[PDB]
RNA sequence: UUUGGCAUAGUUCC
DNA sequence: AAGAACAGAAACAACGGGCGGAACTATGCCGGACGT
DNA sequence: ACGTCCGCCCGTTGTTTCTGTTCTT
């Protein structure tokens, strides 16, 4: 996102990473929102 | 590689989704003694939790 | 050839299918072995019901 | 004299 | 004798967290394809 | 010979609804 912001996107992706930056904090805190990606890693087994 | 590991592993299903498949059958013979071993080869299952 | 299929022991598809107790002390297996099970990674497998 | 973890199954005792 | 805007209280619907205590064995698994 | 990409209970909060007050005509 800093490489993004810095050599000029097209409007969308910065919004897009925005939100991916978002989500990952958001399940790195809690990985059990209601109605979420649930984000894996390897061999289909939820983080913790 | 399918049959292989739903039979080694129980989870009756594909590997990748092995969250909603449903464990317990498959289990590995019991031998502790030949009952043991005829009551183990004629068993039910009821998947109520 | 498109994979091979587990096969349960002592059913029409075993090498052991058939044969008397002779053959079967022969082959180092036990006569009163009942069978319906398969072999998976070495160990015994048990399907349930 | 050095330290694996995740899951599943079975069993013992109230 | 009539009409409007605002506000206080309530019926129903959707959402989320909660669900025993110890202990002992065993078995499978921890990512996949590619060639410059 | 390495390195890149891909099953039941019940506390909250919302939504919606139904009347009361006061001002004006």
């Amino acid at each position: 996102l800093r490489r993004n912001e810095q050599n000029g996107a097209a409007a969308h992706v910065i919004a897009e990473d925005v939100k991916l930056l978002q989500f990952h904090v958001a399940t790195m805190v809690d990985n059990e929102l209601p109605g979420l990606p649930r984000a894996m890693q390897k061999s289909g087994r939820p983080l913790k | 590689d399918g049959l292989k590991y739903s039979l080694a592993t129980g989870n009756w299903g594909d590997q990748k989704k092995a969250h909603q498949a449903r464990a317990g059958v498959s289990q590995v013979l019991n031998r502790l003694t030949f009952a043991s071993t005829l009551s183990h080869l004629r068993r039910l299952n009821s998947p109520i939790g | 050839f498109i994979g091979k299929i587990p096969i349960m022991l002592r059913s029409t598809y075993c090498l052991l299918n058939g044969l008397t107790d002779r053959d079967l002390c022969e082959l180092n297996e036990c006569p009163l072995d009942p069978g319906g099970y398969f072999i998976i990674n070495g160990s015994e497998k048990v399907l349930i019901a």
